[PDB]
This record gives C-alpha cells, structure tokens and sequence, in this order.
C-alpha cells in the first residue's frame, strides 16, 4: 500500500494471530508464538471506530416528510418537486459513493502505516543486535528467551 | 533466534471498494446501506396509520355507502391507502382543493365525527328523506352519503333556508357539504322549486357564495348532474352559516380535530402490523439507524437518505492476506 | 557499476490546482468539466424538436393566421421557440392555464390535428361567416383563427345550441374554445342577440360555466372587446358538449395526443439540425459523459451537473519535472 | 511530496524513460539505459484508471428536466424554483471544486509513494553490496553486468 | 556534539476534531463557522429596510388609519415586520393574492403615493362622504382607509360610473381597490340603490368582473358585511378602467414603481441600524465571509451556508504537544 | 501519526523553538540552541494557507434570498419549501462535518510528513560522521562547531 508494509515488504497475513490486528511472531528456544500488539491495535480500534461513528453519527436525520400530491393543473409544480427529489438523489449517491471509496482507501492505508510503524519501532530497538532480514523478520545475534521476547514486544529492550 | 513484525489476517471475505481498486478483501467491515425493509406497514411514532379498506379519503369524509366498517378511528400517524381503494365521491362531481385536504389530514390527535345538523329535526320546511340516488347505492338499494343530506323540495316550496352552527368542541370542526348542479332546467324545478337558487356559506374566514350550473354533460355512473363538494376548517368559536334556496347537500356529520404535524399518505397493499418504526416505506418499514438506503425515495419519517447505490460497504480491518 | 530509480517526465503543459498548491504542471491529466457547445439545436432521444417560427405555443394551437406554415409536425421532443416569435393570441384575452398546457405538449407521440366540428356543416341555425376580425388579419383584410369559429347570430336569432362529440381517437383529444366578452351592452345585442346569454362546457371531469363579462376597457389591438380561450383534454371515450347562446368561440378544428412522458421547452435563436444529443441547452447540444458542464443551468436530457467553475482538470499522471 | 522522493531526495524525472511512470537508469560495463519497472506501473495506471472511473461514473446522470415557465402571479414559486436551482448550483460547484483538488493532492502522493516504494525495494535487495550515493542511485560494490541489473530490476538480486 | 530536529509547540488550547481522534490540541487554528449575530436590523446593499410599526403591508397599502406616520418611504431593500404589526384589513374581507403583492414590494427603488382619483373631484353624482366605518375608526370616531374610497349614492340614486387613468409615470402603478358585499339585500339599497350591481376593472392585462355576494356571515369586528381589496400592476403608458354601479371601494389613492429584483420580508423585534451588512438574519446581521454559519436557515443577502454544527474549527498548525 | 515521527519516535514539540514548525536543536561547544527551517516552514505555511483558501474561496456565495410566505391553502408548497430547506441543511451539515474532519487528518498528517521528511533529509547527509540515537538526534563523532551546524541545517554539510 502507500506505506509497502502490508501487501509489501511484509507479504501475508497471519490467521494464527487472532488477539489483534498487529503483532509479532517469534521463534525462541522454548517455542513459536503469536501475539497481539495491543496499544497500537487498541489505537486502531478506537480510531476506526471513531470514523464509523463520524460518517453515521453526522447524518442530519431527515425529520418526518415524504413527497406530495399535484392534480392535472399542477403539472408544473409536480415536476418542480420530482426536480428537487431528483436533485438530492444524484447528490446523496454521488457523495455517498465517493465517500467510502476515499475513506477506505484511507483506512487501509492506515493499516499499512500502523505495521510500518511497528516494524520501525522494532528496528530502532534491536538497533545492531538483530538482523534485517525481510517479512518483517529480525534474527538476533545474542540469543534471547521469552523474557526478553516480552521486553521487546513490550518496548523496554534496551542495549543499543 | 527471531522476532517478526506482522498483521492479522482470517478466513473473511468482505470486499469494498476503495479509490484506486474495486473489490478487495478486507479483515473487517461495516455496511452503511440499509438495503433491507419489513414487509409491513407500521407503527409511527408509537401511533398507528388509518386504514380505509375500498374506501379512499373522499368516500371516508363523505360518507360513501362502502365505508360503514371504517367508521373507526381516533387518532393516526399517517394514512394508508390501497390498490382496492376505489370507493370515494360516488356521484360524479368535483371535490374542491382535495389534494390539499388530504395534506392536512395526514396526522391527526382528537378525531371526533358527530351530528352537525341532525337530520330528523334541522331540517323542518323542507324535504329531508327522498334525497337518494341510484349512483350511491347500498345492498342494491338506491341511497346516499351518510355525512350529507340531500335536501329537496317540500310540496313545490323551497324556503331560503338558514342554519347555523357554533364551535363549542375547542378543537377545530371539518365541515363538508356539497352544490348540486342539474343537468337541465326542467330538474331544477323537480328537485329545488326555485328556479334561481342559491347557496351561500359565511364563517369569520370564509365567504363563497356558489350557483347552479345547468347544462347538458355526459353521464358519469348513469347520472347527468354533477355535485361539487367543499370543506372548510371552523376554528374554536367560530360560526358556520349556510344559507340556501336550492342546490344545497346540506352537512349532516361534521368532523372534529387536532391536526398534525405533518405527516403524508402512503398507498400501498402491505399489511399493517402492531410493529414499530421511525422510517416507513411503500413496502415495509425501514429498521434504519446507518445514514443510507436504496429501497425507497418516497417515504414518512426520520429515514436514511435514499441512494442509488447496490453496496456501501466500508472497511474497518485490513487488507486480507491468509496466503494459506 | 551504478544503478538509479526515477520518474518520467515530458513536454506537457498540462496544469491542474491541489489543495496545498495551485498550478502544478503534471506529466498527464484529464478534464472533467464539459465547456464546449454545439451551436445547434439538436434531436433528442432520436426525435426532432417542434419548431413554430414566428409564431408561439398559443398561436399554433389557435391557428392564428401567420400559422399557416408550421401546420407541419408529427412527434417531437421538445418545442423550440425564437426571439422572433410573438404571433399568438391575436385577439387580446387571457388563455388560461397556458404555462401548463405548454408543459403538457413540451413532448408528444402521435399527432393529429382534425376538423372536430365542421364549420359548413355543424352549425346551421346560426352565422358561420362574418366571424372574423381586423385584429386577427391575414393578408391586409379581417380574418380569424384557423382552428375556431367565431359564431354570430343569424337574423337577430340566437338558439341555444347544443353540439357534441365523441372521443373515438384511442388518444387524447386536445379541445380548445373561446368565450368572447364584447366591450358594451350595445354590442352584445348585435352580435348574439340574446341579452344575458351562457356558454357550457361539459364532460366527464370538466363542468365548467362561462358569462359575458361586459365592461369598458382600453383598446388592445384596436379591440374593446377580449375573447378568454380554453383547454381540456378529453379522454378516449369521453364525450365534450358545447352548450350556448352566445358569446362561444366555437372548436373548428381539435388535436389528437399521446403526451410525452416530461419534456420542456427551449427558447433560442440556435439552428436546428439533424444531428443527435443526450444533453441540450439553449446555446446549443452538449456531447456529454463528463460529471459537469458550465456552459448553461437550464437544459433538456441526461446531462452533467451545472457547474460554476472555470478549470476542473484531474492529474494523472506525476509532477512534471523535465528539468531542461 | 508527502513522502519526500519525487522533487525530493530523487530531484527531477527522466524525459529519457518513456515506457513507464516509474523506472531504473543504470550504468554498465555494457552501456547506459532506462528501463521502466513494469510491475508497479501497470499497478498504478490500474489504480489511476479506477480512480477516474468513480469520479465520471458514479455520477448519477441527470435524466431529462429543465426549468419551468411562471406568469406574473406567481412570482413566489418562481422564486422557490430558482433558489432550487441555485442551491443546486452551489452545490455542485463547492464539491466539484474541492474533490478535484483532494483527489489531486492524493494522485501526487500517490505517485511519491510508488517512487519511494521502489527505492526501498531495490535497498533491501542490494543492501551491503551496493553504497547509497543519493537521487536514487546506488553504486555497486561487485560491478556487475547487463545480466545482473536485469536481476535487480526484476526483483531476483540475491546475495546479502 | 549533537544537533537535533523537531518541532514547535506553544501555549495554544485550540482544539480540533480529526477523523480518527475527537479534540486535539493544535497550535494553529481557524474558524469555518460563523456563529455570533449583530443584534441588529441593518442595511443591504447600502439601502435600508422599511419599517412599518404597527401596521402590516395590507394596513400601510390600503390606508389602515393607525398608519398615518410610517408614510415615509423612498426606496427599500426588504421590509420588516414587527410582532406589534397587527393593524391592516380593519374592514373583515380577503385580500387577494396578498403573499404574492407582499413578494413582489419585498424590495423597490422610486416609490411615489400619488391622488389616481381625487376625492373632492372626480366622483361628482355620487356620495363621497359618509363613506366611513366604526371597524376602521381614528381617535374613537368612525373613519375609513386613506388610500381608498367608499363611495356610496347619491339621494337615491347611482349612475354608472366610469372613471379611468392613464399611467404617464414612466413607471408600474400599484392600484388598489375593494368590492363591498352587504350582509343583507336590504343594505345593499340604503347604500347602493340598485339592488343588481357590479363592478368592472379593465386594462391591457386585465379584466375581471365582480359581483355583490350578499349573505349572512359572522360579525367580524361588529361587520356582518365584507370587503375584498384587489390590486394590479399598470403598465407605463396603459389604461385601468373603473365601472361600476354600486359595491366600489374605489381607489383614491395609488402607487408607482420600480419593482426591485428579488428579496423578501424578515419579521423581527430586533432594532434597525445605519449600520450595513452582506448577509441578514431575523436576529441580526452576520458578517460573513466565512463558508459557514449556524445563526439562522431563514436569511437575505449574500450569506454562508447555513448548518446545524456547533464548532467548524479547522486545524493550521501541527498537534500541540508542549512536553511542559 | 500516519509517518510515526511526531508524537511518535519524536516524542514531544519544542516550546523553545519559536520562528518556525520544524527545526533544529544542536548542543555545540559554544551553547545550546533553537532554529527553524525556514524552507520547510515556509513551504509548509504556503501550502496550509492555500488550503484554507480552497476550502473558504470555493463557497460560491449566496445572493440575497429567503423563505418565502404561503397561505391557508398553500401548504403543500409550503411543505415543498421546507423539504428543499432542510434537504440542502442535511447536505451542508454531513458535507461541512466531514470535510473539516478529513482535513484535519490530512493537516495533521502533513505536518508529520515534514518533520520526518526532515529528519531523512539530515540522516542521509551525516551518514556514518553521526550516530542516531533517537528523538530526533544525531551525535556527531568528529565534534563540530557553530559554523558546521549551520552547514548541516543549511543542507551543504558533506563528508560521506
Ligand atoms: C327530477 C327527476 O326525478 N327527474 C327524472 C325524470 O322524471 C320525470 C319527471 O321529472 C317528469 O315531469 O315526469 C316524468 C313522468 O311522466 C318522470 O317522472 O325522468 C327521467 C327519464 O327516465 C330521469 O332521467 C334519468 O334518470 C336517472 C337517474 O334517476 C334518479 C337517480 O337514480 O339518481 C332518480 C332519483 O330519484 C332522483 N333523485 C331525487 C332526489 O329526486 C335523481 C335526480 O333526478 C338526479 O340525480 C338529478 O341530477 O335521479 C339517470 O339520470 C338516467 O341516465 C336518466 O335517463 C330524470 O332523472
Ligand atoms: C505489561 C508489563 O507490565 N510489562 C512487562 C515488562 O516491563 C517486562 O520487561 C516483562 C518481563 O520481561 O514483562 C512485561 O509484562
Ligand atoms: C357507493 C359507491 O361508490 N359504490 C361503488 C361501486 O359502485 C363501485 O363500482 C366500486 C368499485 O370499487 O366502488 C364503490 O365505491
Ligand atoms: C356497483 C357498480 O357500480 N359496479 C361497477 C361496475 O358497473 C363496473 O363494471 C366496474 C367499473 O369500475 O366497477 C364495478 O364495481
Ligand atoms: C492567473 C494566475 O493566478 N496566474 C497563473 C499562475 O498561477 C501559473 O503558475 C501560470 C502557469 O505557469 O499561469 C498563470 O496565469
Ligand atoms: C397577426 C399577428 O398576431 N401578428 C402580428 C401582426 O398582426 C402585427 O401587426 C405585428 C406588429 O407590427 O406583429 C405580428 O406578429
Ligand atoms: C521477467 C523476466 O525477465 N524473467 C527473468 C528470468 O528469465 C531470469 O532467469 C531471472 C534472472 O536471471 O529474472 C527473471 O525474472
Ligand atoms: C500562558 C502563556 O505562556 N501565554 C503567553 C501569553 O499570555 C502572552 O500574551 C504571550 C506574550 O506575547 O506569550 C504567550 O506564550
Ligand atoms: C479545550 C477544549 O475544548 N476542551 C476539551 C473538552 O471539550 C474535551 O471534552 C476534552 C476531550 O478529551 O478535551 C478538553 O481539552
Ligand atoms: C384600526 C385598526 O385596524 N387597528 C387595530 C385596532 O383596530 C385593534 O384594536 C388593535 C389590536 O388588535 O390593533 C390596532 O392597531
Ligand atoms: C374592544 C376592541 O376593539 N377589541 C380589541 C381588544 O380586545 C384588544 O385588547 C385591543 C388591543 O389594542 O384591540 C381591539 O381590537
Ligand atoms: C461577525 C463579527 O462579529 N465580526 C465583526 C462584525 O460583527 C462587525 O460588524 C465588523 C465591524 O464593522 O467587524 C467584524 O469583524
């Protein structure tokens, strides 16, 4: 996507990791494992929900009405009306239709950032003590347990 | 050893569409379209719409001959009419400004018919029964409205008549009556005595005087004369004076009223149900909380804005990439 | 050994605005605004638009004797009319309901203009000839419309006249009559006799009666007189009668109608030709699949939303850095 | 641009490279050349092309009307009819106006981050093999022939 | 040895909504919504509005006798109301078309009150005094409308009248006029002997009849009769033509125009001011320049879009974050 | 945000810097300090401004207009009128709402465009002469003065 993360430098998704949206794998002497990170998924969560409410929050709720009754002298009229139906149909459909075109495009644009930045947020953490290798994937060069694993995954770390 | 960074994915297939490609699979979604409706006509704000069966608007004020089981209302949201709603102003004729009556009456609070003029009583000088035709017909038999009273001569002597009525109901009182126009002067005579009649109706808002339109016209349901029907709304403490020489369909029920708001009609065959809504469509009743749907422009109510769209779908998860 | 990543670049011009900066050359780019008219009237959905050259909507139908060209149509899409188009209701009165009727016609199907009551032939018992008018001239002398008879009375002698018809056409039949308000008493007698005279029109949903309406007024077209003209659209069926004593611009001739599903009509000097469009405007057709135009607000067809911008130009292609 | 690469850190474009929007130089033993990568191209004329076709088609197209003709009492409606069609007016031109310039600002960034993405991905390919000079170039360590760039541009390299 | 990179913060506590996240603290920010009024009735498009106290426009066109000091006017951008403007048909009656007449003044330029048909003058064999009533009284005595006249017979006696004006103002002449209809054929002969009248207007655009529409009606103010005002607009160099033989309330006084292009009324309380304005509100003046304002739906002028949003504060600067 | 640099792997904003968005810090020999990039800011001010404009200049003004008045039996055009009101209140409402909401994101996000492209633009112009701590930091291992950290805040450092 527009940040090459998902789709991109990292190719797949995981069905195993189920806790979350964003997450590390990892591969320890003591075992494989899946696990959420859960600030930035919360972050997501409460961001993606605030723009669902946005879009159907702020829809000024019509207020009772429906259209009208002309007789054959009232042709004008009549038509004057189904021009103003008409008018706000072409209008609703229209915005309506782009709006969740470029709100999705947006949304998952912000997935990809939000991996990215995950994968960054690692990097500048391992520093020279892992390997880029790509997928998203760092090999360490110091060997290190799920105690550490949880230090990582949880931001503290430490040893440039 | 090895630390990954990497994204959910699951067996979902969601698709929306975004700007820069159609149909993609997403983790998760929302729909912004309400795209389903009931099936039944219901409730509006906690009240239900008047039914009017094969009766419409017309023949249920007027009292057409049909509408005797429709007796029955109090107070409604809207009114539902059907494609078997036929039966309305059985003798040919034109019902003034009725488009804008039926506006008025589309909700209502405190609906009262009741016995303006009584029949057997306000009527004395002149001829109150007789007054039936064969074009309102009831079980075969010759009759008419029962809101109006066709009032004819009484032994070749029509006295200009003057009854009035006073609003004591602290509501405002519909008042329906009609101007009998015969097809030839020789009728006229039969029916009315005085060959230069008259009708006046006066209130504090409203002075028309209407007359006689003799002339020769084709029939409409075997009948050559036309009657012209006419409302009005008599405010609290107002008075209503007819006064007449002829030509008069005298108001028998009156109608007693709280308008609405302002709601509307809506004609359609589905069933009414005990059910409640906020939107209501000509098909069913729109369960309708998201901003959009497709399944009608008309409708009556706090109600999605309509669309020509077949799906608006908006993404809430990610791309979905199982690569299983 | 080197390897380099960049971006293409070329001669384009092209220059579209974005939000934080406004005219950025681009390598490729689309418009989406449609500025460009045709200069022509053209067909619409295939069918040709009415034209009445100097003469108007209300001097076609009435055949007011510059007419005698245009009697000359089929089916059409819409009408046409031009600056130079003020032949119309020649004798000064008031056509009512005219904007209305001229919405109703804006489009047609099947066309047929036909003699309803013949002139040499319907009416004996009364005048048929000396009903014509310096103010309706044709060629220097008094003339008359085309498509009315102006009846006058015959040896001080008005009968009642009592003329029919039956509306055998499977179509609508268009019926257009006058009712002539002479400008004194003195003139009502020398023209239809019977002092207080009527004219009765009457159908199935038409019961209308007309009344001299003597009285002094300024002269219009050297006329004192005025002559009200009116419309009704018989059903097929239906039967119309004409019932009068005087004052009656008799039917000559009526039309036969399919009415078009919702037209309008255009006012411009633009040449018609045989050429087609899905959009039309006054100054000329809009060849037209892009979202908006400016060219003009009022219009006729599927045509792109009307727009008041200048430049609605969309990128596609990158920023356009050839660095020269 | 929003992503820093076109006008950026790669300063200008290639009126040489004319097969694509996005592409590779490279110099060889074996001569100079361009060559667009095709893979991302397509991917954003698809993209392109579907971003234009919304914006044309999801217009609803009017469907026949006018306006209508009023005599001289009835100016009210007449002016209830010009206020509909004004508002209209206002309508169309605001969101018109405004879509064109987003949808703009998006195409440009688009394009940036199509750039960026392929500098990124030629990075991690040749990674300590090749030294990053700057305006997208990198400069091999291995000399390497017409056979190799080929490799790199079509994404097979390899070799840490 | 270090040098590092960022960004600026302040003492700001703007805030903005975005679409992931409600409130965020800015540096920079501007509003996009006009919420704050003026207090007051200004001037649009450098002229003032017309104020008209207690009378409303019936009253101060027709000559309401508690509208003798607002006959001050030259030229009006729109007109005001007042909740204390009750004062204008004083004689119960219709006013004919009066939202359209109300419309069409809503703004004008040269505005002259003229004497069309001088009192004392032009209705000699007829009774010019007398014509007054206890409906439309001044200091306690019974008075009638100043722009109009009643006029009544003469011993006996009411000769056909027909007086007419030519409109040599190079400008439309507003002209107004009532028809009196008696509550009882007996009135009718006290005041205007012949017991079958009429009254006749007729000019280029213009012919209607009118006729006494005798009837008992409801006392309105203490007045079992009625009075219906009619208007036109006369055309430069046109002719309006008055007939009648009893029943005219004629016009003694009249208007010439130059209608304006197209505002409209606002009824307020707010206070008129010297003060001008692009964009009025009924509660005041909106200086407006901003796409947006939540004062009022109802407006005149050059104005924002109205919207039903309390806060449009759109974001300038970056995320705050002071790191204090 | 949506480049993870403000509020993100920069943590917080500089109430010392006061001529500009973006800038410098820099601890020398000679003092501590605050600049502003003046391109970058300027750049970024033009494009804000320009932004605000659109949304504020496009609004085609209304031009004089009211309500309108309707008797006793004019309510169905009365209704007509209010339905055309309201219509266009719902649709300035939804579109106003959401159009400040996107452009804030936008707005927001830009801003953190800038500073992380600022951020690249002085790591890939030290190179190896400095070592990135995080925060935004560089530390230089060749010590240099105030005429030096011009020159990098200047764009013409240079040492590879
Ligand atoms: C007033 C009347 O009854 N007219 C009918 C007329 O009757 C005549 C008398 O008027 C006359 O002097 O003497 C002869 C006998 O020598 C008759 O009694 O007769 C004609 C011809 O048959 C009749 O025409 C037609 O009648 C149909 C309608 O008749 C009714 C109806 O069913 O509606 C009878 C009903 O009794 C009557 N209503 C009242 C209240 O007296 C109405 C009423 O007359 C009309 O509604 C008025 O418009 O008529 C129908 O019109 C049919 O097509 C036609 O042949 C006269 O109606
Ligand atoms: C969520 C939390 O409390 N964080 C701790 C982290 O500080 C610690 O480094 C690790 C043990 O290695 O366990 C985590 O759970
Ligand atoms: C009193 C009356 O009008 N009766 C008619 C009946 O004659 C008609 O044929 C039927 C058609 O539905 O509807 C009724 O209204
Ligand atoms: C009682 C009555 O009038 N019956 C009518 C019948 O004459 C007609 O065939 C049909 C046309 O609408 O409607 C029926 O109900
Ligand atoms: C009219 C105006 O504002 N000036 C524009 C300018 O913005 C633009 O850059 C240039 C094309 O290079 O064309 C000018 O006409
Ligand atoms: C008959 C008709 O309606 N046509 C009129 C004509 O009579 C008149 O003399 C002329 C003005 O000079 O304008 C024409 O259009
Ligand atoms: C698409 C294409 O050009 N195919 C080439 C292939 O023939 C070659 O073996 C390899 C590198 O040697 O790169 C591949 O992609
Ligand atoms: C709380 C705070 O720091 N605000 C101050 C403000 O009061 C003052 O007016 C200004 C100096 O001109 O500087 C601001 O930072
Ligand atoms: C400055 C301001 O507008 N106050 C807001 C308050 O309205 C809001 O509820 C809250 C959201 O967390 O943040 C505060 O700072
Ligand atoms: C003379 C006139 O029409 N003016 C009316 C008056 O009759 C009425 O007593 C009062 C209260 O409604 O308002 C006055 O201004
Ligand atoms: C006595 C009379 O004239 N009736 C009303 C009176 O009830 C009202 O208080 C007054 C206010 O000015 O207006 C009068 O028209
Ligand atoms: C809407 C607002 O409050 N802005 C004010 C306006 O009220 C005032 O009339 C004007 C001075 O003439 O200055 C504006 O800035």
């Amino acid at each position: 996507g527009l940040f090459g993360a998902i789709a991109g430098f990292i190719e797949g998704g995981w069905t195993g990791m189920i806790d979350g949206w964003y997450g590390y794998h990892h591969q320890n002497e003591q075992g494989s494992g899946y696990a959420a990170d859960q600030k930035s998924t919360q972050n997501a969560i409460d961001g993606i929900t605030n723009k669902v409410n946005s879009v159907i929050e702020k829809m000024n709720t019509q207020f009772t009405a429906v259209g009208k009754e002309f007789n054959n002298l009232e042709r004008r009229i009549e038509n004057l009306n189904k021009k103003v139906d008409d008018g706000f149909l072409d209008i609703w459909t229209y915005n309506a239709e782009l709006l969740v075109l470029l709100e999705n495009e947006r949304t998952l644009d912000f997935h990809d950032s939000n991996v990215r930045n995950l994968y960054e947020k690692v990097k500048s953490q391992l520093k020279n003590n892992a390997k880029e290798i790509g997928n998203g994937c760092f090999e360490f060069y110091h060997k290190c347990d799920d105690a550490c694993m949880e230090s990582v995954r949880n931001g503290t770390y430490d040893y440039p | 050893d090895t630390i990954c960074i990497g994204y959910h994915a699951n067996n979902s297939t969601d698709t929306v569409d975004t700007v820069l490609e159609k149909n993609v699979t997403v983790t998760h979604s929302v729909n912004l379209l309400e795209d389903s409706h009931n099936g039944k006509l219901c409730k509006l704000k906690g009240i239900a719409p008047l039914q009017l069966g094969k009766c419409n608007i017309a023949g249920w004020l007027l009292g057409n001959p049909e509408c005797d089981l429709l007796l029955t209302a109090s107070s409604w949201s809207y009114i539902v009419e059907t494609s078997n709603s036929e039966n309305g102003t059985c003798y040919p004729g034109d019902f003034i400004d009725y488009e804008e009556l039926r506006e008025q009456l589309s909700s209502v609070s405190s609906f009262e018919k009741f016995e303006i003029f009584p029949k057997t009583s306000s009527w004395p000088n002149h001829e109150t029964t007789k007054g039936v035709t064969a074009a309102c017909s009831y079980a075969g038999a010759s009759s008419f409205y029962r809101n109006l009273l066709w009032l004819t001569k009484k032994g070749s002597s029509y006295p200009k008549l003057s009854k009035s009525y006073v609003n004591n109901k602290g509501k405002e009182v519909l008042v329906l009556w009609g101007v009998h126009h015969p097809p030839t002067g020789t009728d006229q005579q039969s029916l009315y005595q005085n060959a230069d009649a008259y009708v006046s109706v006066g209130s504090s808002k409203y002075n028309r005087r209407f007359t006689p339109e003799i002339a020769a016209r084709p029939k409409v349901r075997d009948q050559a004369g036309r009657m012209n029907y006419y409302w009005t709304l008599l405010e609290p403490g107002d008075t209503i004076t007819f006064e007449a020489t002829g030509n008069l369909i005298a108001p028998w029920y009156a109608f007693a009223l709280n308008r609405g708001s302002g709601s509307g009609i809506i004609t359609s065959d589905a069933p009414v149900h005990d059910c409640n809504t906020k939107c209501q469509t000509p098909h069913g009743a729109i369960n309708s909380s998201l901003p959009f749907q497709n399944i009608h422009p008309v409708t009556i109510g706090e109600c999605p804005k309509y669309v020509r769209s077949t799906k608006l779908r908006m993404a809430t998860g990610l791309r979905n990439i199982p690569s299983r």
